[PDB]
Formats: structure tokens, C-alpha cells, sequence
RNA sequence: UUUUCUACAUAAGAAUAUCCACCACACGAAAGUUUUUAUGAAACUAAAAACCAAAGGAGGAUUUAGCAGUAAAUCAAGAA
């Protein structure tokens, strides 16, 4: 079990991002090119939106991975802030510690 | 304009290059 | 308060190290001084040993100073003392071996001649009585005073110039005519002192 | 006990040991010699003073020392002045500018060459010249002050051409050059087309021994840099797209003979120099030095210990330093230092004081 | 600018196995994206969750 | 290869050339001296440090004592002392 | 007006709601309209141009902050 329904829906949507990665940036090279024709670019861009819109990468969330949190994550630890405090606050975190200056 | 001929080929085989 | 409160005051002034041996109790005072092992604070980057400095005339800077500009502001104050010295060179060609003998060309003797004429004598605070607030004359210390006449005299050459005229003109003019006392700060003088007067039965509301 | 104005005034005369003293000049002088532009500050000193004195230095009694043994049968010579920002290159221009018209030369001073460069209100479009632009008020002014500069030889030089104002005018052969610049003081529209062709006849009368001219441009880096001024389209234009430039180029060229042309390269005015660049060939660039020829590199630098003794003894005479402080050695070696003996920033420094 | 330079640029460029012939700006995007590693190919986002 | 594609001053082909040369031909059209050749005139000891002078003016940058070159060698060629 | 523009570090040149007969026009456009560009499968999102140049002429009662490298003003970087 992934912590939550939402968690899942963002696993497989990272699994089919992962898989037609390569479709993807193979096509969107055509699309993004002023050399080729307009009449390939068209054809192309139909072809680019074909595929299942969860493939594409900008439908992917970074979430906490214990807690599941969809916002106020350290990219770092993958963390929640509130576990990532969690953790470091018992110093669990190497080389973490608080901040006096 | 110009279109220069650059020899990829000689210059390969002859550095160890192809 | 990167110091603490051992840490006095530097003093500046180069005459006063130069020439002791003639005074026993000034001696005795600053031997005192070095010998406590005194820490001293470093001395500021506006202060100078400098001849030609005068604090009253860098207080002005400052009071005039918007933002963080030193440069501008000493600019300007710059420019003002020019002003009033090329103003005066010019009354002094223009006229006769008597008014020659005069007139004052010496711009710092001006600033300093037109301040002292514009600081107030007498001063208002507001006192609370009887769920009232009446207005009461309160002398005033000398600090208070001289910080009013330059305060007074900024904010008038700020505010009522007209757009077009820059700061040193305006700023040269209102030296000049509170040099002899017909400027309009003089004016704002005089209105505190009648409120004084027109209110002194309230001097004995003041109980300090 | 320091000598400053006691020098007997003879700028043809001066000696190399009158060396920084300072002679005197008359104020109807001033408006014959000067109608074109005297340094701002400078002027200041004048109007207070009611005094016009200048101080002799060595680069100016060096350049009026080869303008002595000038030899007018060669090709023109170039003379560039060039020196640290504030360091006295165009008081010393002045001070051959006026020691020449006392010698009764034809003077072409051009002030500020940057002020043609930048800052226009009106830029005209003429094809007459193939592509080239006009400054209406800058020729007018300039032309304005050239009238009043030399009234003698106006009368006297004869312009041999057939030339074209308008459809409806025109001025042909004949003519004192008087008339030409007149027409092109009165007549705005034109009056670039009348400093050019002023300029054209100038070089081509100049050969005969009716003519010396003293040709003194000031900031000549203006002429090869790059121009800040701009078409409707937002395309910034060539200095050689403008006419007042391109004729102003002409006259550099040391084509001719019976004249001397003395330059300054300058920073105060400049484009797109940065502030601490005072040599020639940084100023001028490749464009500039290459088209400049074989010159003659004057330095100018700052006072020297009896220059500048001298210039706060002229101060002190006119009680212009009114510190009451002033007056001791303190304060010399306290104008000394922060002034490190410059001669504009001890202005700076004496006129606040 | 001049020819030499141009033909000197060219030879640098096709030396050092950087894009030959000029290119727009737009187009350069191109080589950009196979230059890199495609965003959801990278082990931060595919392995991102345990 | 264009000649503002260089890295140095050649004093070959170059404008400070043109300019001494005509400069050096109305010196002699002036002193009314009939002799006229390239190589008499380059060929010459002035014209060699307006060489070294422009060269080192060129290539090394402004300097104190390279202005005193030019100095020495535009009061040489121009017959000023 | 201790301003605005350009050059450029802090000595420059110009502009300056008013000139005058007549427009035109100062400071203020961060807003809108058009065209581009970046990112993206998707532009509604951000950015740059050109046009446009409005209210605002220093703010009632009442209110916030600051004890020194502070307030004030200016510059930069980062997190996602
Ligand atoms: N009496 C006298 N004063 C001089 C002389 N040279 C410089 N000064 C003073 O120093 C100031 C310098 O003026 P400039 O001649 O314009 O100096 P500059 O080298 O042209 O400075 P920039 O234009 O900024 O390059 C003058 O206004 C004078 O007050 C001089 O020869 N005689
Ligand atoms: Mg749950
Ligand atoms: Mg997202
Ligand atoms: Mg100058
Ligand atoms: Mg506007
Ligand atoms: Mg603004
Ligand atoms: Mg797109």
C-alpha cells in the first residue's frame, strides 16, 4: 500500500511517463524544429496529443514519500517538512542540525 | 552561402577516429 | 551597542595632544584616560582631523540627507556654500568702498549667523488637563533650539520652492535673507513666540 | 612671498621661467577671442572675479613653441593634447586659441565636439549630401559665435563658387565670406549646408598667403566614435552619417598648408568610454588613431609644487579661500592631499571653502 | 566579422563535433533535447517513491 | 584573410603607411625637391623608426615610453626639434 | 527637481506639466491593445518589444515600524 489513493495515482503516472518517455521526446523533436515543413509539424502535433495523457511528465507531482504531503517538500529528502523536522529533530538526519547564526 | 567540404573519413581512419 | 558600555568616546582633536605640559588637571585627566587600560571606539568615517571641517555644517548634511546619500547631500551642501559665496562676491564688486567694508564674503559665518537668528527662544508643548489639551510655553534646551532652526530651515527650502529651482539656490536665498532676518523662517520664529505670548497665563500648568 | 599675476602679459612672449604665473586678459578680449564656448567653470571664475586671469604651464608654452618655428609651406600639423580627467587640456587650448588671434589668425574653435554627437532635438534628413544628417541648432550657434570670432577676414576672403541655397536663391562668386555665413545664421533650415561649405572653401582659400588658420577642436574622439543619436526606426546612426561630422572630418586631414590644427582628446564628454580612460589611442580607437597621422602626443598633467603654490597665492589674492584656516600651512597640505594638486578638483576644493 | 572568420568558426565547429551548419535559435532546442536525458527517464523521478 | 582579422600590426599594406607617404610626398612638393620614389623614402632611417615606433604603438599598447617613440619619431619625420 | 533620459560610478550633456498665438508637451502605465518569445501534449501562465499614455500634485479621523551598521534607500542569490 502506497499511503494514499492520490500516492498511487502518481506512481502509475510516473511508470507511463517512464515508458513512452522515449516516444515522446522522439516526436516533440519534430514539433520543436523550424527546419521541417509545417505540414510534418501538424501531423506530428495529432500525433503528439494521441498519446494517453497521463504519459506526459507535467501531470507528475513530487509528494512526500512517507507522509504523502502534496506541498512544503524538501526535493533533498524526498520529505514532507513536517517529517523532515520530524526526523532531524531526534537527529536522525546526518550532519542536520538547527541553525544559529 | 558557403558550403565547405570537411573530410570526416581521412582524418577518422588516420587518428584512430572512426 | 557593538560596544560596551566601557568603551568611551574617541577624541578627534589634534591640538589637544599636540601642546600638554602646560595644564596640571588635564594632565592628571588623561593619564587617567589611556592608563584605565580605556577601551576606545573607533573613530567615525565622518569625523575627520580635519581643519576645515565644521559639525554644525555636517549636521546640516545630514538632516538634508534622503535615503542613504552622503555624496549627494554633501553635494549639495557644497553647492549651497558656493552659492552664498558667489551671491556675496557678487553684492561686493557691485558696490562702494563703505558697503565693501560691510558686507561678509566668509559663507561659513553666514550659515552659522543665520542659525543662531532663527533658533527660537521660548517653545510649545501640549498638556492635558481637565480632559483638555491646552498649549503651554516650555523653555528649551540648547540642542532642541538649534536643531529646530536647521530643521525649519530644510523643510521650508524643501517645500516651497518652486519645481524648476534646485536645492542650493533656494537653500543660498533663505541663508541670505535670515542673515538679516526677513526670511520666512524668521517669520515661523515669530509665530511660536506670539503663541507663547498668547498663551503664557498657561505657563503654570507646567509643572517642571 | 609666492609670485601669481606679477607676470607682464605677452602671449607670443612668454618665458619658460614665468612658468606658472598668471597673466591677464581684457573682457572685450574675452568677447573677441572666446565667443565660442570658455569651460563652465572657468567662466564662473571670470564672473566672479571681474577678473580673467590664466596661469602659464609648460605643456601650452611647449605647443606655442612649435607653433613659433611653424613652417607654413608644409602640410598642416597635428597637435593632440591628452591627460587625466579635470588636468587643464582646454585652458590650455585657450591658451593658444588666443595668444593666435593676437597674432591675427583665422580661429575655427569647435568647444565640444560631443555636443554634435549626442542630445539633439531636431535631426534633419538630407539626401543633397547622400544620405547624411543636419543639425540646424547646433550649425546656428556655431555659426553665431564664428561671426563674432573674426569680423576682419570675413570681408576680406573671397568665395570662388556657384552656390545653391534654394530654388528661389542662391549666391554666386564674388562674395565676402561674410555674406555666406550670414545667410546661414539667418536661414536655420540650411545652416549645416553653410558650415560645411565654410568649412570646404576654408581648406581650398587656405593655400594662398591670405589665410592662417588655427583649426582647434576640442574632443576630436568624438568625431570616430560611436554616436548615441537615433532614427524614427530606433537604428542608431554612424558619426559619418552626420554632415557637421563628416565635414568636421575634412578639416583634419592635413591636406593643405598654411594651417595648424590643435586637438584634444577628452573623457568628460564622451560615449561609451569608460571614466578612467585618459590616453589617445583608447579615446580615438582603431578608426581614430589609424586616420589621425603621424601627431604630435602633448601630455598634460597636474600641478607641480610651485604650479600649484602659485595657483592658492592667485586664490589667497583674491581672498577667494575664505576658511579662516586657510590661510596657514595646514591648510595647504590639506588642499594638497585631497586634491592631490589637480587643478579641478582644487577648484572643486577652494570653491565650497 | 569577415569570411575568415566565418570559415575559421565553421571548421571549429565541425573540429569539435558542435552543430555545423548556422541553425535558429529555435531549432537549437533540438540538439538540446537529445543532448539530455529526457525529465522522466531520470532516476530521481521514475525511482522517486519506494 | 582580412587585415582586421589580424592579431598583430603588420607595417606592410597599412594606412599609417599611405599617410607618411603622402605626408612625405607634399614635404617634397613643398621643399620643391623634384626626387621621388618609394623606395628612397621608405627606405630611409625615419620612416624605419615610425616603423618600430608604430609597431611597438600597435602591438604592445599606449604606453609612457612608446609615446616618447612617437614622439621622437613624428619630430624626426615632421623636421620639428 | 535630493527629479527624468543617455553616456558612465558619484566633476558630464540634455529634458524639466509650461512655453507662447498654435499645437505639442514634463513626472506617472506596474494597467490595457497588438505582435513576438520562453515552458508545456494543451497557454488561460510568465517575459520582451511597439502603441497607449489614465488616476496621482504627498493624502481626514485614525494608525505601523525603528536605538546603529539600526531606520531609510539600493543590489544580488536561493527555496519550491
Ligand atoms: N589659471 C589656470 N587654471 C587652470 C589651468 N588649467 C586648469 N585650471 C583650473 O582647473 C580647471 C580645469 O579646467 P579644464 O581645462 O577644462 O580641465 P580639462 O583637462 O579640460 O578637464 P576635462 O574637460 O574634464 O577633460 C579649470 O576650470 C581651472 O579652474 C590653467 O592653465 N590656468
Ligand atoms: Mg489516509
Ligand atoms: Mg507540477
Ligand atoms: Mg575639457
Ligand atoms: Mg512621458
Ligand atoms: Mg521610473
Ligand atoms: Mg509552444
Amino acid at each position: 500500500y502506497y499511503v494514499d489513493w492520490k500516492m498511487l495515482r502518481d506512481v502509475k503516472r510516473r511508470k507511463m511517463a517512464y515508458e513512452y518517455a522515449d516516444e515522446r521526446l522522439r516526436i516533440n523533436s519534430l514539433r520543436k524544429n523550424t527546419i521541417l515543413p509545417k505540414d510534418l509539424q501538424e501531423v506530428a502535433d495529432e500525433e503528439i496529443a494521441s498519446l494517453p495523457r497521463d504519459s506526459c511528465p507535467v501531470r507528475i507531482r513530487n509528494r512526500c514519500v512517507m507522509t504523502s504531503r502534496p506541498r512544503g517538500v524538501k526535493r533533498r529528502w524526498r520529505l514532507s517538512r513536517i517529517v523532515f523536522r520530524h526526523l532531524a529533530d531526534h537527529g536522525q538526519l546526518s550532519g542536520v542540525q538547527r541553525a544559529m547564526w | 552561402a558557403a558550403a565547405a567540404a570537411a573530410a570526416a573519413a581521412a582524418a577518422a581512419a588516420a587518428a584512430a577516429a572512426a | 551597542s557593538r560596544y560596551g558600555p566601557e568603551y568611551k568616546d574617541p577624541q578627534i582633536d589634534k591640538e589637544y595632544y599636540r601642546k600638554p605640559l602646560a595644564e596640571q588637571t588635564e594632565e592628571e585627566k588623561y593619564e587617567r584616560d589611556f592608563k584605565k587600560t580605556q577601551l576606545i571606539k573607533a573613530a567615525p568615517a565622518t569625523k575627520t582631523s580635519s581643519v576645515f571641517e565644521d559639525p554644525v555644517i555636517s549636521k546640516f548634511t545630514n538632516m538634508m540627507m534622503k535615503g542613504g546619500n552622503k555624496v549627494l547631500a554633501r553635494s549639495l551642501m557644497t553647492q549651497t556654500l558656493e552659492a552664498v559665496k558667489r551671491k556675496q562676491f557678487a553684492k561686493y564688486h557691485a558696490a562702494s568702498a563703505e558697503e565693501q567694508a560691510t558686507i561678509e564674503r566668509n559663507p561659513y559665518t553666514i550659515f552659522h549667523q543665520a542659525l543662531k537668528n532663527c533658533e527660537p527662544v521660548i517653545g510649545l508643548v501640549p498638556i492635558l488637563k481637565g480632559g483638555h489639551f491646552y498649549q503651554v510655553p516650555v523653555p528649551l534646551a540648547d540642542r532642541r533650539r538649534r536643531f529646530l532652526a536647521m530643521k525649519w530651515m530644510i523643510a521650508e527650502c524643501r517645500e516651497k520652492k518652486h519645481r524648476r529651482v534646485l536645492m542650493p539656490e533656494k537653500l543660498s536665498q533663505e541663508l541670505l535673507e535670515a542673515f538679516h532676518n526677513q526670511g520666512p523662517v524668521i517669520k515661523r520664529k515669530h509665530d511660536m513666540h506670539k503663541m507663547a505670548e498668547a498663551n503664557r497665563a498657561l505657563a503654570h500648568y507646567r509643572w517642571w | 612671498r609666492a609670485i601669481s599675476r606679477t607676470s607682464e602679459d605677452d602671449p607670443a612672449k612668454h618665458r619658460e621661467q614665468h612658468e606658472g604665473q598668471h597673466y591677464n586678459i581684457s573682457l572685450q578680449e574675452l568677447k573677441t577671442v572666446f565667443p565660442h564656448g570658455l569651460p563652465p567653470r572657468f567662466a564662473m571664475q571670470v564672473k566672479t572675479f571681474n577678473e580673467a586671469c590664466l596661469m602659464v604651464r609648460k605643456p601650452a608654452l611647449e605647443l606655442l613653441h612649435y607653433l613659433k618655428n611653424t613652417n607654413f609651406a608644409h602640410p598642416a600639423v597635428r597637435y593632440v593634447l591628452y591627460g587625466e580627467k579635470g588636468t587643464g587640456k582646454t585652458l590650455s587650448l585657450c591658451h593658444i586659441l588666443h595668444f593666435c588671434a593676437k597674432q591675427n589668425w583665422l580661429i575655427l574653435h569647435i568647444p565640444d565636439a560631443h555636443i554634435w554627437v549626442k542630445n539633439c532635438r531636431d535631426l534633419l534628413q538630407s539626401n543633397y549630401n547622400k544620405q547624411r544628417f543636419d543639425q540646424p541648432l547646433e550649425a546656428s550657434t556655431w555659426l553665431k559665435n564664428f561671426k563674432t570670432a573674426n569680423e576682419h577676414f570675413l570681408s576680406q576672403i573671397k568665395v570662388q563658387e556657384k552656390y545653391v541655397w534654394n530654388k528661389r536663391e542662391s549666391t554666386e562668386k564674388g562674395r565676402p565670406l561674410g555674406e555666406v555665413v550670414e545667410q546661414g545664421i539667418m536661414r536655420v533650415r540650411n545652416a549645416t549646408d553653410a558650415v560645411g561649405i565654410v568649412l570646404k572653401e576654408l581648406k581650398r582659400q587656405s593655400s594662398l598667403g591670405i589665410f592662417h588658420l588655427l583649426v582647434a577642436v576640442d574632443g576630436v574622439n568624438a568625431l570616430w566614435g560611436r554616436t548615441t543619436l537615433k532614427r524614427e526606426d530606433k537604428s542608431p546612426i554612424a558619426p559619418e552619417e552626420l554632415a557637421l561630422i563628416h565635414n568636421l572630418r575634412k578639416m583634419v586631414k592635413n591636406d593643405w598648408q598654411g594651417g595648424a590644427i590643435v586637438l584634444t582628446v577628452s573623457q568628460t564628454g564622451s560615449l561609451f568610454k569608460p571614466r578612467n580612460a585618459y590616453l589617445p589611442q583608447e579615446l580615438l580607437g582603431k578608426e581614430g588613431f589609424d586616420a589621425l597621422d603621424p601627431f604630435i602626443p602633448i601630455l598634460v598633467s597636474n600641478y607641480n609644487p610651485k604650479e600649484f603654490e602659485s595657483c592658492i597665492q592667485y586664490y589667497l589674492e583674491n581672498n577667494w579661500l575664505q576658511h579662516e584656516k586657510a590661510h596657514t600651512e595646514e591648510g595647504k597640505k590639506e588642499l594638497l592631499f585631497l586634491s592631490n594638486r589637480n587643478p579641478g578638483q582644487l577648484e572643486r576644493l577652494c570653491a565650497y571653502l | 566579422l569577415s569570411e575568415y572568420a566565418v570559415r575559421m568558426s565553421r571548421l571549429s565547429a565541425r573540429l569539435f563535433g558542435e552543430v555545423a551548419r548556422p541553425t535558429d535559435s529555435k531549432s537549437m532546442k533540438v540538439v538540446k533535447l537529445f543532448s539530455e536525458q529526457p525529465l522522466a527517464k531520470r532516476k530521481e523521478t521514475y525511482d522517486w517513491y519506494p | 584573410k582580412t587585415e582586421a582579422d589580424m592579431e598583430e600590426y603588420i607595417w606592410e599594406n597599412s594606412t599609417s603607411e599611405k599617410n607618411i607617404l603622402e605626408t612625405l610626398l607634399q614635404i617634397k612638393a613643398a621643399e620643391k625637391n623634384l626626387e621621388l620614389s618609394k623606395e628612397e623614402l621608405l627606405g630611409t632611417k625615419e620612416v624605419e623608426d615610425y616603423r618600430k615606433s608604430v609597431v611597438s604603438l600597435k602591438n604592445e599598447g599606449d604606453n609612457e615610453n612608446t609615446l616618447s617613440q612617437y614622439k621622437e619619431s613624428v619630430k624626426r619625420l615632421l623636421n620639428l626639434a
